[PDB]
RNA sequence: GUGAAGAGGGAAACAACCCAGACCGCCAGCUAAGGUCCCAAAGUCAUGGUUAAGUGGGAAACGAUGUGGGAAGGCCCAGAC
RNA sequence: GAUGUCGGCUCAUCACAUCCUGGGGCUGAAGUAGGUCCCAAGGGUAUGGCUGUUCGCCAUUUAAAGUGGUACGCGAGCUGG
RNA sequence: GCUGAAAGCAUCUAAGCACGAAACUUGCCCCGAGAUGAGUUCUCCCUGACUCCUUGAGAGUCCUGAAGGAACGUUGAAGAC
């Protein structure tokens, strides 16, 4: 016959809040960026986007090993010419927390419309408090 | 093409163990440092060794 | 300050310290033996 | 390791507090507090002190020896206090105090105000001369160093600031 | 702190006592009244918005003649926005005049500039023309070479060309204030002001200083 | 030997490199090279080490109290450095 | 079964092995002015005489009159010496 | 540079603290919510019936057209349109 494939209009998808703190910045994407592309499903499919809203607590004091603080580098062009522009890791945490968790899972998600739409369902947070209470997260030990 | 070219330097090929210079009536001390300024002329990693009798 | 791929030490007073992950000669006596590695 | 293992000694009327890895001495001379590193351990035996390694970290002696000698000095600080003393050689090069402003006249264009920090005292025993005294080897090292790095000495004269401690090497004008 | 907004009223001198003209700009700083308090509590940024002028009954729409009539000013004929420091405060009706300036030396003037049209690039960006003889052809005030060649084989982003220049807002800094009539609505500016006779400015305290 | 005249898997892409020679079909299983954190199928596998350099993930003579292992040797509780 | 080839003009853009300005070390650095090396690419970086010349010489300036890559940039942008 | 051991000393560093340039992030000016992550704050407007059913975030008829916009005209120190 043929092989079950998930239909996007009757896919279940759940909330989880995960607090990101002390963590290890990669060890944590690569869960999260997993859990968004509904990996840990039986019914997973490559082509439905059956992942999980999870939401980032904490994305301020998320942790790095070794001297990646201050030596990890963000770059990216502006698009005039010479606008070369980049910031460390620990400039980037300070004006933009956030951006780091989510230029993290942005990396390992997968390219196309489909990850732009797995990438619509993670919130990260600087702070603790969320707005989604009303979502009733789950909490994630990741 | 055209032939071969001219013959412009000499060299002797070196294979490891191959024992260049060699040095007596000396102190060992004084030995060393002559062999260290002499081998710090030369393309090749080289070693202090002395005589033995075998 | 020498920058030299070589840095020795000059004199008895010449002392060898890595700072940042380069190598320096620190001399107490003559400022000329300053020396760092690059 | 000899460092690491000699012992401090807590005097008479000095209180030593020790909560986690923050460690605090509480003398005559003031308040002063450290928050050591993980790798260190400090001990009793109130009246000595003593630093071992903790399990698990690598140099650890280091940690400890360097702890033991951060206590050193602050047990020093807090019951006789660090003093330095710098001087002012050069023409018409002069100090002055005012409260916590130490005013150096030094051949600029404008006088130069330095802002003591928090609990260092300054004094002017002679015009050309400055003694600060302070319970924070550190801190005082720095207010000097500061003091100095104004008008370090000139080789060719040895004008500007010195540590007393220091012998300033000259060299003569190259003749010729 | 704030501005005010004012009229471009025209462009005149000054003749000192010790017979030196100031070229003046003359800015009919009328008051303005202002219709709303913007604090961090509700918009998350401190700000007094302001009206001044009076604008035609008929042709005030019934949403802005509403959002007026909240703060029970007279309709004016525009709304401009003034970001507050922490010291100042300021509540709603509250009529400011040009009496502001005081105490004040330098000014900030901003404006629409004149709209040159589609300028070219001699004009836009100072370009030098190509020889008017010597055998040139057709190419006496083109722009030239535009860009390297294979490599990279694109123009570049912000490269210069022709195309609309001025009617954009432009900032003079720095102005020195030399009067400053409360009595007749007056602000007198030592120097030139963008754009024409009749456009609105806003003119703010010193803020390079 | 391969390509030419050989597809397929790996080396990111990469005729000629490694594995392997496509008769056709299958929504069946086992493997070669190469791999198993996410892109991206498969070990966030187990045991014992090493590296602290983002080395790994370009390059030499030469330099250096980086660190790890080894076989010696010199001076030492008449207490040595 | 055609990728126009020197120089000039207009227009540039990047590298740093930096000419100037900016921060330093050493000096056979008294001071002014230097020599040399390290960090630094934000901005600036001549006008003329000769020659088709880039180049070079010369006159006179300037804080300086940088070295290079860009089809020895730039002819569906100009010229044609 | 300070303090500071590893290495009883010494040492700007291995923890800890300080200073440090026209480079970097801001501060100055302009654009900027198509920032599809499409934000916020004011204000204004519209609160009538009735069928059919393929009962769906359904289709349709009657009555009703609001705030506003557009169109047209006179035009502008706005403009190729
Ligand atoms: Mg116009
Ligand atoms: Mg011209
Ligand atoms: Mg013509
Ligand atoms: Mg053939
Ligand atoms: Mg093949
Ligand atoms: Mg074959
Ligand atoms: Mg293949
Ligand atoms: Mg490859
Ligand atoms: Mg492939
Ligand atoms: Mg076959
Ligand atoms: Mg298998
Ligand atoms: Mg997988
Ligand atoms: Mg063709
Ligand atoms: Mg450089
Ligand atoms: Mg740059
Ligand atoms: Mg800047
Ligand atoms: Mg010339
Ligand atoms: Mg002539
Ligand atoms: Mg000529
Ligand atoms: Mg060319
Ligand atoms: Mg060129
Ligand atoms: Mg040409
Ligand atoms: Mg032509
Ligand atoms: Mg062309
Ligand atoms: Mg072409
Ligand atoms: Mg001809
Ligand atoms: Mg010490
Ligand atoms: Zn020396």
């Amino acid at each position: 016959m043929k092989t079950f494939t998930a239909k996007p209009e009757t896919v279940k998808r759940d909330w989880y809040v995960v607090d990101a703190t002390g963590k290890t910045l990669g060890r944590l994407a690569t869960e999260l960026a997993r859990r968004l592309r509904g990996k840990h499903k039986a019914e997973y499919t490559p082509h439905v986007d059956t992942g999980d809203y999870i939401i980032v607590l904490n994305a301020d004091k998320v942790a790095v090993t070794g001297n990646k603080r201050t030596d990890k580098v963000y770059y990216h062009h502006t698009g005039h010419i010479g606008g070369i522009k980049q910031a460390t890791f620990e400039e980037m945490i300070a004006r933009r927390p956030e951006r780091v968790i989510e230029i993290a899972v942005k990396g390992m998600l997968p390219k196309g419309p489909l990850g732009r739409a797995m990438f619509r369902k993670l919130k990260v947070y600087a702070g603790n408090e969320h707005n989604h209470a009303a979502q009733q997260p789950q909490v994630l030990d990741i | 093409g055209k032939g071969k070219g001219n013959v412009e330097y000499w060299v002797a090929l070196i294979q490891p163990g191959k024992v260049l210079y060699e040095m007596d009536g000396v102190p060992e001390e004084l030995a060393r440092e002559a062999f260290k300024l002499a081998a710090a002329k030369l393309p090749i990693k080289t070693t202090f060794v002395t005589k033995t009798v075998m | 300050m020498k920058v030299r791929a070589s840095v020795k030490k000059l004199c008895r007073n010449c002392k060898i310290v890595k700072r940042d992950g380069v190598i320096r000669v620190i001399c107490s006596a003559e400022p000329k033996h300053k020396q760092r590695q690059g | 390791s000899r460092v690491a293992k000699a012992p401090v000694v807590v005097p008479a009327g000095v209180d030593v507090k020790i909560n986690g890895q923050v460690i605090t001495i509480k003398g005559k001379n003031g308040e002063l507090t450290r928050t050591l590193n993980d790798a260190v351990e400090v001990k009793h035996a109130d009246n000595t002190l003593t630093f071992g390694p903790r399990d698990g970290y690598a140099d650890g002696w280091a940690q400890a020896g360097t702890a033991r000698a951060l206590l050193n000095s602050m047990v020093i600080g807090v019951t006789e206090g660090f003093t330095k003393k710098l001087q002012l050689v050069g023409v018409g090069y002069r100090a002055a105090v005012k409260g916590n402003v130490i005013n150096l006249s030094l051949g600029f264009s404008h006088p130069v105000d330095h802002q003591l920090p928090a609990g260092i005292t300054a004094e002017c025993p002679t015009q050309t001369e400055i003694v600060l005294k302070g319970a924070d080897k550190q801190v005082i090292g720095q207010v000097a160093a500061d003091l100095r790095a104004y008008r370090r000495p000139e080789p060719y004269k040895g004008k500007g600031v010195r540590y007393a401690d220091e012998v300033v090497r000259t060299k003569e004008a190259k003749k010729k | 702190m704030i501005g005010l907004v004012g009229k471009k009223v025209g462009m005149t001198r000054i003749f000192t006592e010790d017979g030196v003209s100031i070229p003046v700009t003359v800015i009919e700083v009328e008051a303005n009244r202002v219709t709303q308090v913007k604090d961090l509590a509700n918009d998350g940024y401190r700000a007094i918005q302001v009206t001044t002028g009076a604008k035609k009954a008929n042709r005030v729409t019934k949403p802005e003649a509403g959002h007026f009539a909240k703060a029970g000013v007279e309709a004016g004929r525009g709304l401009w926005e003034f970001r507050l420091a922490e010291g100042e405060e300021f509540t709603v009706g509250q009529s400011i005049s040009v009496e502001l300036f005081a105490d004040v030396k330098k000014v900030d003037v901003t404006g629409t500039s004149k709209g040159k049209g589609f300028a070219g690039t001699v004009k836009r960006w100072n370009f030098r023309t190509q020889d008017a003889t010597h055998g040139n052809s057709l190419s006496h005030r083109v722009p030239g070479s535009i860009g390297q060649n294979q490599t990279p084989g694109k123009v570049f982003k912000g490269k210069k060309m022709a195309g609309q220049m001025g009617n954009e807002r432009v900032t003079v800094q720095s102005l020195d204030v030399v009067r400053v009539d409360a009595e007749r609505n007056l602000l007198l500016v030592k120097g030139a002001v963008p754009g024409a006779t009749g456009s609105d400015l806003i003119v703010k305290p010193a803020v390079k200083a």
